[PDB]
RNA sequence: UUGAAAGGGAAGGGCUUGAGAUCAGACUUGGUACCGGGCCAGCAUCGGUUUGGAGCGGCAGGAUAAUGGCGGAGGAAUGUGGCACGGCUUCUGCUGUGUGUUAUAGCCUCUGACGAUACUGCCAGCCUAGACCGAGGACUGCGGUUUUUACCUAGGAUGUUGGCAUAAUGAUCUUAAGUCGCCCGUCUUGAAACACGGACCAAGGA
RNA sequence: ACCGAACGUGAAGUUAAAGUGCCGGAAUGCACGCUCAUCAGACACCACAAAAGGUGUUAGUUCAUCUAAAUGAACUAGCCCUGAAAAUGGAUGGCGCUCAAGCGUGCUACUUAUACUUCACCGUGAUUGCUGUUUUGACGCUUUCACGAGUAGGCAGGCGUGGAGGUCAGUGACGAAGCCUU
C-alpha cells in the first residue's frame, strides 16, 4: 500500500515540476495489459484461432492478464478483431481477483478462498497471500510468468448496460474491438 | 414482531389486538401516548383460550379512557378515526403522502 | 460454446483391471492395489500395472 | 459533449543523429483520449514521413473553452470528400465553445453533405470577434439590433394518452 | 462448498487480507493529502491555449 | 362509504416474449396511473391477484383467486413484470387484476 | 391513462394512421373505444394524391371471381375500420375480441351525442403537421370514390349542432348562478380554512 | 347405438395455464385430554446470486479545471446618457440618422488574490427498494471478537405464527385460449416439393 | 450457405446480431439539419438500374459589378423531379407514416437467443481418499474439477422375444396364458 500511494504521488510531482520548469513529463509506458475475449467460436481464421488459443481465450467473456513486450505485443495484434484490452487499474485487478480469482491446482480450477491455496503452489514463488498475488501483477514483478498462468482464465459475464451498439469493429471507429488503454476499466466494472 | 394497536375499540369498534406492521400504512398523523400504560400487553396476553375474558374488556376500558383523553385534543381526530379509508378515482399510492 | 484445445471426454487409453476373471488373480490386484495406495514403494505400482497385462504382453520368461 | 478539444504533443522517439527531435502540435477535437491519438497520428503520417511506432506522445491535455458562457460566431475551414470529389469549404456557426460548434459543423455536413465523420478535416477553427468578419447571412441575420421574434404555433407535450379539452397552440 | 465473495463477506475479506482491518481503521480510503497551492501552467504551458 | 377499495387496477397486458416466442411464466402488467418506471419502483414486491369466477363452488364460493407478485420493472412506461404462483392463462389477456398495497414500506 | 368504461374519441382533425395505431393498442389492452365523426378524419398529403392511393386500392381484386376478392369499402368510419384492422391479429380470436371493444361512427348518433368527447394528441393533425402541409379529409376522399351519404351526416350534424348549443347555453347560465352563489360564501371560516389547504 | 365434448376454407403436435373429469397423499402402523408430527402459506433474520435509488458523504487529479463574483489596467460597437439634424408623434415606448467611450445602460480584452462547481478516478465509507435460490447433513477448517477451552455473520436456512387434513396441494385425460409446428421414408450439392413408395389393419418379412 | 451464436435437463441475471407507431417484447424518447414526389422514400448479402437533363430546393468554390442596396458569370454536390414500357390483383412483410413511423448524423434508456455469469440436477472424462473400521458390494464407497451439436460410421451399456442347463421345495381352476380399459 505504501509503494501504490507514494509511486502516484511522485508522478504527480513530476508531472507537476516539469510544467514549472518548461518542460514535459511522459509516463511510463504500460507494462500490463487485460485481455477479454467478446467474439463468438465460430468462423475464426486459423492463426487468430491459434493466438486465441495461446492466450487462454478459448470462451466468449473470458480473461487473461499479459505482459506487454514485443513479442506479446505482436501476438495481440494477430487477436485484435476478436479481443478488447486495455490497461488495468489496481482496483480492477483486486476486484478480479476477489471475485473471480481461480487457481488452477493440478488442472483443476479451484477457489481462492484462502491464503493457504495461494501459498502451497507459488509460495515456491515467494507469494504467501491473495495480496501478494496482486502485487505481483499490478506490479509486472519477477515471477509474473507463474502467477499470471496459475490464475485460471477469468470467467466475466455480460456486460450491466451492454456493448456499444455494434461491437466488432475497433474502439476507435466506435466499436469495441482493440485497444481502448484505460476505459477496460469501465469495461470490467460491467462484466465483472 | 407484532404491532399492538387499538381503535380506540368505543371509535373504530376494532379493539387492542395484533396487526403485522406489513399489513399497515403508517401515516403521519400521531397522538401522545406517553399517557397510556401498555406495560402488561405482550405475546403471553394472546395466548390462545362469542365471550371474552373480563380481562381483556377492562383493558380495553382502561386504554379507550386514555386515548379519548389524548385523542379530544386534536380537532377532527376522533371523527378521522371513526372514518374507514379507501382508494378513490385519480388516488395514486406512489404520489400520495400517507 | 467452447473452442476446445483438445477431443473431449477421451479414455485414459491404459488398462486399469485385469481383463481375466480369475478370482485368484483378483486377489492379488487386490492385494497389490492396497500396497501400492498405502506403501509408495515404485515397485508395487509397477507390479500392479503388470497384473492387468494380457497375454501377449506377458511373454514366458 | 460528444467531442472535446485536445492538445496533442508528439515527437519522433530519439536517435543517435537526432538526440532532440522536434516536439509538434496539434489541435484534435475527439470523443476520448484514445481517439485523439489516433487521430495525431493519422495527420503526423500525411504531412510527415512519420510512424506511430517510431513516434511517441508526449502530452494529451483537454483545452477548456476561455468563455463558455460568451455569445460567439465561429468561422470554421474544412476538407472534407464527397462521393466524387475532393472540396474545400468554409462555414459559420453561433455558439459558447468550440467544441458546440464543432458538434453542429459535423451534424450539418452529415445532414447537407452526407458527410461521414470520416469524411472530414478541420483545417481550422476561429472566433470571428468583429460583425464584419462574419460572411454567412444565415448567421448574419442573428447580429442585428433589437433582434426580437415569436415562436408561433406552440405543441405542448401531454402525459396523458387521452385529453379532454380542445387543443390550443398559441404562444 | 459454497464460495464468498470477499467484496460482500466482510469475514471472508478479513481471511484473505489482514491488512483490512488497518486500511479502515486508518481511513486510508480517504486520506487527506497534505500540501500547498501552487500553479505550475502559469508560464509556457499556457502554449495549451494557442500557438 | 361508496367506495371500498384497498387495491390499485392493473391490467393483465402480455407474457414475456420475443416477436415470435412467449414466456408464459412471466406476466406483463400495467398498473394503473403509472407511466415511468421510477413510479413503477413503488409496487415492486406487491401482492398480485387475479379474482374469477367459476361454474362449481368450492367452500360453498364460486370466486377463485390466482396469487402473484411484482418482481421489476418493464420497459420505460412504467409496467412490471410479475410472477404468479400459476401463470395467468392466455385468455386473461386484457383482464384486470388487483395490485395490493401491501407487504407495504410506507 | 385511467381505466375508462368507455371512451369515446371525436375523430375531427386526428390523423388516420396515428389514431388507428393509438386506438389498435388500446382495444388489445382491453379498453372498449367508439370514434364518431369520423368523415372529419385527417389523411397527410393533398387530396388527388390521396384519391390516387384508393384508386390503386380498387384496382385489387381476385380475378377469378370477384365476389371473393377484397371488399372496398367507401364510408369514412369503414376507413378508419380497415386501417385499425390492418394493426390487429384479426385473424385470431383474442384479435376478433379486441375488434368487438371498437365502434366506429359517421357523426355523432346517439347515446354519444350526449356524452363526454375526448381527443388524442398524439394523433392530433393541428399539432403534428408542420404547418404549412397539404391534407386530406376522409370526408371528400369517401364521396369521391362512392360514399353516398355526405349530405345527410352533414344535415343532421349541423340538427345536432343546434341542440348541443342550447344545451350549452343552459349549462353556462347554470354555472354562472353557481359561480356567483360560491362567490356569495367565500371569506368564511370554510372558505379560509380550505384556501390553507390549497383548495 | 348410447354418454360426454368440440366444431366460420382440413385435422393432427409441442409448450403453458384455466375449466370440467379422474387419481393420489400423514394426523403417521401416530404415541401416551396431552405430546409430537404432515401439508399450504404470512412475517423475521441469515447466507449465495442479482437489478435498483433524484441516494448521502469523504478523498484525489486537471491550466493544483476553465468560468462566475470581487479588485486593477486597457479597448471598442449591434454607441447608453448627453448633444445636433430630421419625417412623423399635440418629443402621448415618437422615430430615424450622426457624434463620441459611461454619463441617466452596459459590453469586450488582459491581470491579482481568495472561493467554488463540472468532469474523471478512488473509499477494505454510510443509508435505502426489489427479485431468484437454500445444494449439503454429528464434529474436524480458515479467520474474527475477545469480555472465555468461550461466542461469531467465519467449510451451503433457520426461527416464529396462521390455516388445512370431509381438504388448501400435485399428476394425468378432455377441451379453450396464447405462441410456435409443412409428410414421413429415400436417392441427392440441394425435398414440404409440381421427385419416387405409402388408402387402412393384422400376421409374415431381410 | 449471410449476421450473431453452435445445443445435456432447469432457476435467476446480462447480452450478441437485430430492434423499440400498431401488427410485436421495447420510446409516437432527446437532438441538429435535409426532403413534398398527378410512378416520394424506407436497412448489408437481396431480390437491379445507365448515359444524360431540371431556373425544385439546400449548402459550397472561384471570379466580377455596386452610394464616384445589393447584383452578374462559371462551376461543385446533397435530397427531390425527368430519363424509367408487360402481360391474374398485390406487396418497404402488412397496416399505415409527411418538423415522419423518410434520408444523414449524435445521444439517452429500453427489448430479448439453446450465447455469457451464479446456482440446482443427469451423464461422460479425469481426480481425492478409503483394511488393528474391510463392514457379507474394493466391479464398491468417497472428494474435487472440467466437459455435453452431429449424417455416414465405430464402440459401450441396457430393454424386449422363441427355446436349453441350474435355481426360486416360485405363480396357478379359490383362475395360468391371452385380450380390453383417463
Ligand atoms: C443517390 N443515388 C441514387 C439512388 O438513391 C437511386 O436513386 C433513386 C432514383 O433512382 C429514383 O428515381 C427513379 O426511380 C423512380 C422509381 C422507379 O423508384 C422513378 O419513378 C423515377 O422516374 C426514376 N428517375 C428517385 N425517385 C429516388 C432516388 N433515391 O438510384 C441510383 C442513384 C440515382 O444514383
Amino acid at each position: 500500500q505504501k509503494e501504490y500511494t507514494e509511486a502516484e504521488r511522485s508522478v504527480i510531482k513530476a508531472k507537476r515540476d516539469a510544467k514549472a520548469s518548461n518542460s514535459y513529463y511522459v509516463d511510463a509506458q504500460p507494462k500490463l495489459v487485460f485481455v477479454v475475449r467478446i467474439k463468438g467460436i465460430n468462423k475464426i481464421p486459423p492463426k487468430p484461432r491459434k493466438v486465441l488459443q495461446l492466450l487462454r481465450l478459448t470462451q466468449i467473456n473470458a480473461g487473461v492478464f499479459v505482459r506487454l513486450t514485443k513479442a506479446t505485443s505482436e501476438l495481440i495484434k494477430l487477436a485484435e478483431p476478436y479481443v478488447a484490452y486495455g490497461y488495468p487499474s489496481l482496483s480492477t485487478i483486486r476486484q478480479l481477483v476477489y471475485k473471480r480469482g481461480f487457481g488452477k491446482v493440478n488442472k483443476q480450477r479451484i477457489a481462492l478462498s484462502d491464503n493457504a491455496i495461494i501459498e502451497a503452489n507459488l509460495g515456491k514463488f515467494n507469494i504467501l497471500s491473495i495480496e501478494d498475488l496482486i502485487h505481483e501483477i499490478y506490479t509486472v514483478g519477477p515471477n509474473f510468468k507463474q502467477v499470471s498462468n496459475f490464475l485460471w482464465p477469468f470467467k466475466l459475464s455480460n456486460p450491466n448496460g451492454g456493448f456499444r451498439a455494434r461491437k466488432f469493429q475497433h474502439f476507435i471507429q466506435g466499436g469495441d474491438t482493440g485497444n481502448r488503454e484505460q476505459f477496460i476499466n469501465a469495461l470490467v466494472k460491467q462484466m465483472n | 414482531n407484532t404491532l399492538l394497536v387499538s381503535g380506540p375499540f368505543k371509535v373504530n369498534g376494532v379493539p387492542l389486538r395484533r396487526v403485522n406492521a406489513r399489513y399497515v400504512i403508517a401515516t403521519s398523523t400521531k397522538v401522545n401516548v406517553s399517557g397510556v400504560d401498555v406495560s402488561k400487553f405482550n405475546v403471553e396476553y394472546f395466548a390462545r383460550e362469542k365471550e371474552i375474558k373480563a380481562e381483556r374488556v377492562a383493558d380495553q376500558k382502561s386504554v379507550d379512557a386514555a386515548l379519548l383523553s389524548e385523542i379530544k385534543k386534536t380537532p377532527l381526530l376522533k371523527q378521522y378515526l371513526a372514518a374507514s379509508f379507501s382508494l378513490k378515482n385519480g388516488d395514486r399510492p406512489h404520489l400520495l403522502k400517507f | 460454446g467452447r473452442d476446445h484445445t483438445s477431443k473431449q471426454h477421451v479414455r485414459s487409453g491404459h488398462r486399469t483391471a485385469p481383463k481375466s476373471d480369475n478370482v485368484y488373480l483378483q486377489l492379488l490386484v487386490k492385494l497389490y492395489s492396497f500396497l501400492a495406495r498405502r506403501t509408495d514403494a515404485p515397485f508395487n505400482k509397477v507390479i500392479l500395472k503388470s497384473l492387468f497385462l494380457s497375454k501377449i504382453n506377458r511373454p514366458p520368461v | 459533449s460528444r467531442l472535446n478539444e485536445y492538445q496533442v504533443i508528439g515527437r519522433n522517439l530519439p536517435t543517435e543523429s537526432v538526440p532532440e527531435p522536434k516536439l509538434f502540435r496539434m489541435r484534435i477535437f475527439a470523443p476520448n483520449t484514445v481517439v485523439a491519438k489516433s487521430r495525431y497520428w493519422y495527420f503526423l503520417q500525411k504531412l510527415h514521413k512519420v510512424k506511430k511506432a517510431s513516434g511517441e506522445i508526449v502530452s494529451v491535455n483537454i483545452i477548456s473553452e476561455a468563455k463558455p458562457t460568451k455569445v460567439k460566431t465561429f468561422g470554421i475551414w474544412l476538407r472534407y470528400e464527397s462521393r466524387s470529389g475532393i472540396h474545400n469549404m468554409y462555414k459559420e456557426y453561433r455558439d459558447v465553445t468550440r467544441v458546440g460548434a464543432v458538434e453542429t459543423m459535423y451534424q450539418d455536413l452529415a445532414a447537407r453533405h452526407r458527410a461521414r465523420f470520416r469524411s472530414i478535416h478541420i483545417l481550422k477553427v476561429v472566433e470571428l470577434e468583429k460583425t464584419d468578419d462574419v460572411k454567412r447571412q444565415y448567421v448574419k441575420q442573428f447580429l442585428t439590433k433589437d433582434l426580437k421574434f415569436p415562436l408561433p404555433h406552440r405543441v405542448q407535450k401531454s402525459k396523458k394518452l387521452f385529453q379532454a379539452t380542445a387543443p390550443t397552440t398559441f404562444y | 462448498v459454497l464460495k464468498k465473495n470477499p467484496l460482500k463477506n466482510k469475514q471472508v475479506l478479513l481471511r484473505l487480507n489482514p491488512y483490512a482491518k488497518a486500511y479502515a481503521a486508518e481511513k486510508v480510503g480517504s486520506a487527506k493529502v497534505e500540501q500547498a497551492k501552487v500553479k505550475p501552467s502559469k508560464g509556457q504551458f499556457a502554449e495549451v491555449l494557442k500557438n | 362509504a361508496e367506495s371500498h377499495r384497498l387495491y390499485v387496477k392493473g391490467k393483465h397486458i402480455s407474457y414475456q416474449r420475443s416477436k415470435s416466442v412467449t414466456n408464459p411464466n412471466v406476466s406483463l402488467i400495467q398498473i394503473e396511473g403509472v407511466a415511468s418506471p421510477k413510479d413503477a419502483k413503488f409496487y415492486l414486491g406487491k401482492r398480485i391477484a387475479y379474482v374469477y369466477r367459476a361454474p362449481k363452488e368450492i367452500r360453498g364460493s364460486k370466486i377463485r383467486v390466482i396469487w402473484g407478485k411484482v418482481t421489476r420493472t418493464h420497459g420505460n412506461n412504467g409496467l412490471v413484470r410479475a410472477n404468479f404462483k400459476k401463470n395467468l392463462p392466455p385468455k386473461t389477456f386484457g383482464a384486470s387484476v388487483r395490485i395490493m398495497l401491501y407487504p407495504s414500506n410506507i | 391513462s385511467s381505466f375508462e368504461k368507455v371512451v369515446v374519441i371525436d375523430g375531427k382533425g386526428h390523423l388516420l394512421g396515428r389514431l388507428a395505431s393509438i386506438v389498435s393498442k388500446q382495444i388489445l389492452n382491453g379498453q372498449k373505444v367508439v370514434v364518431v365523426r369520423c368523415e372529419e378524419l385527417n389523411i397527410s398529403g393533398e387530396f388527388f394524391r390521396n384519391k390516387l392511393k384508393y384508386h390503386d386500392y380498387l384496382r385489387k381484386a381476385t380475378r377469378y371471381n370477384k365476389k371473393k376478392g377484397p371488399f372496398h369499402f367507401r364510408a369514412p368510419s369503414r376507413i378508419l375500420y380497415k386501417a385499425i384492422r390492418g394493426m390487429i391479429p384479426h385473424k385470431t380470436a383474442r384479435g376478433k375480441a379486441a375488434l368487438e371493444r371498437l365502434k366506429v361512427f359517421e357523426g355523432v348518433p346517439p347515446p354519444y351525442d350526449k356524452k363526454k368527447r375526448v381527443v388524442v394528441p398524439q394523433a392530433l393533425r393541428v399539432l403534428r403537421l408542420k404547418p404549412g402541409r397539404k391534407y386530406t379529409t376522409v370526408g371528400k376522399l369517401s364521396s369521391a370514390v362512392g360514399w353516398k351519404y355526405e349530405s345527410v351526416v352533414e344535415k343532421l350534424e349541423e340538427k345536432r349542432k343546434v341542440q348541443s348549443a342550447e344545451y350549452y347555453a343552459k349549462k353556462k347560465a347554470l354555472t354562472k348562478k353557481l359561480n356567483a352563489a360560491k362567490a356569495s360564501t367565500a371569506e368564511s371560516e370554510a372558505a379560509q380554512k380550505l384556501a390553507a389547504f390549497g383548495y
